[PDB]
This record gives C-alpha cells, structure tokens and sequence, in this order.
C-alpha cells in the first residue's frame, strides 16, 4: 500500500462531475477500518 | 475469533442498516456494466461481525488517529465491496485488500453509494460477473457487501471526475 499524502489519514474523493455521485474514501492502513456489517443481498431486476 | 450475529428484521439495528444500503443506490455511469442494472436490492440476510482482536486492532489506531486530529476520529459508516469479504471478516483489513490500482492510489477504499461497492463484490469492473452464471447483472445469485466503520481522521480532499 501506499501512504497516505503528509499530515493526512485518509483521501477523500470528491466527485467533480457525476453531480448524484456520493464520495468515496481510501485509507492506506487496514487497522483503520473495521466490518461491522455482512449483508447477504441480491439486487433486483427494475420493473 | 469472528463470530456472526444474525440480525432480525424487526430490529432497529437491522432496519437502519437496510435503509443505508437501499437508500444510496444510484445509476453509474457504465449503465450496470460493473455492477448490473438495479434500483433496489432484495436483503436476505444482516449479520454483526464480532471479533474481539479486530475491534481492539481498531479501537487503538482510532485513539492515535484521534489524538493527532483535535481528538477527532472522523469515523463514518461506509461500504465495502469485495471477492475477499470472507478474509477480511476473518483476518480484517490489510494490503491483500487495496486497490493496488485505483485512482488515488494503492490502498483501501469505501463508498458511500452501496451500488458503488456492489460493482467490486466481483472483482475490479465486475470481473466476469457471478461464479454460478458468469453475469455482473445477475438477479439469482447472492451477493454480499461489508458496511465498515471507518476512521478517516484527516482526510486529503482530492476533487475528480
Ligand atoms: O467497495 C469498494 N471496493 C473496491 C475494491 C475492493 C477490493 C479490491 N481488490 N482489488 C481491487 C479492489 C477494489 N474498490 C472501491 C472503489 C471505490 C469505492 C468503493 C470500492
Ligand atoms: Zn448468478
């Protein structure tokens, strides 16, 4: 893995463009994250 | 150490839970290609993954993260879409599930957008689609996602497309 950028613990990626897109996050350190949640789903087919 | 909790349906728990994964479906840009087409899900099964070494793994790094940030975590709830879910609830996060070519660099990344990480549960792009069918829009099979905690701390703001 990388390192995060100097002074920093995360990045977060801000979209730009997609003006519905949510942000998604990075974190170069795995004790930094933990899996609280298994959801078990399948998605549905649109009527 | 992991041990897994079913949580009912009529639990509060279980209930918020769903409406984060339903509630932050959008449309992407491939048109489904990586992940299917989809406006909703149909959820069969919430667990708690309890593993008392990997909250403890975490607790700790949460306190240096927040002691070097105003004593701010910055601790979200985020998706996490992968074909490693059975080894990272096992084992927990770490190098084997980066992301050695993603766009702000090899390391672990989360989505708000649940249909965002759905488009990882099969590998980077949808990979080939399900193991059963070889689809990425497949309706049959089930497919799982983690929702983390995540300690964000002092996050680089990086603007994208
Ligand atoms: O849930 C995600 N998983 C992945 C993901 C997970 C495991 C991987 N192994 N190799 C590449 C991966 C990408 N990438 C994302 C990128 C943006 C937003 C969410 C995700
Ligand atoms: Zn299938």
């Amino acid at each position: 893995m990388a390192h995060s950028p100097p002074g920093h613990h995360s990045v977060t990626g801000r979209p730009s463009v997609n003006g519905l897109a949510l942000a998604e996050y990075v974190i170069y350190r795995g004790e930094q994250a933990y899996p609280e949640y298994l959801i078990t789903y399948q998605i549905m087919r649109p009527e | 150490g992991t041990i897994l909790i079913d949580l009912s349906p009529d639990d509060k728990e279980f209930q918020s839970v769903e409406e984060e994964m339903q509630s932050t479906v959008r449309e992407h840009r491939d048109g489904g290609h990586a992940g299917g087409i989809f406006n909703r899900y149909n959820i069969l099964k919430i667990q708690k993954v309890c593993n008392k070494k990997l909250w403890e793994r975490y607790t700790h790094r949460r306190k240096e993260v927040s002691e070097e940030n105003h004593n701010h975590a910055n601790e979200r709830m985020l998706f996490h879409g992968s074909p490693f879910v059975n080894a990272i609830i096992h084992k927990g996060f770490d190098e084997r599930h980066a992301y050695i070519g993603g766009m702000f660099g090899a390391g672990i990344y989360f989505a708000e957008n649940s249909s965002k990480s759905n488009q990882y549960v099969y590998g980077i792009g949808g990979g080939t689609g399900c193991p059963v069918h070889k689809d990425r829009s497949c309706y049959i099979c089930h497919r799982q996602l983690l929702f983390c905690r995540v300690t964000l701390g002092k996050s680089f703001l990086q603007f994208s497309a």
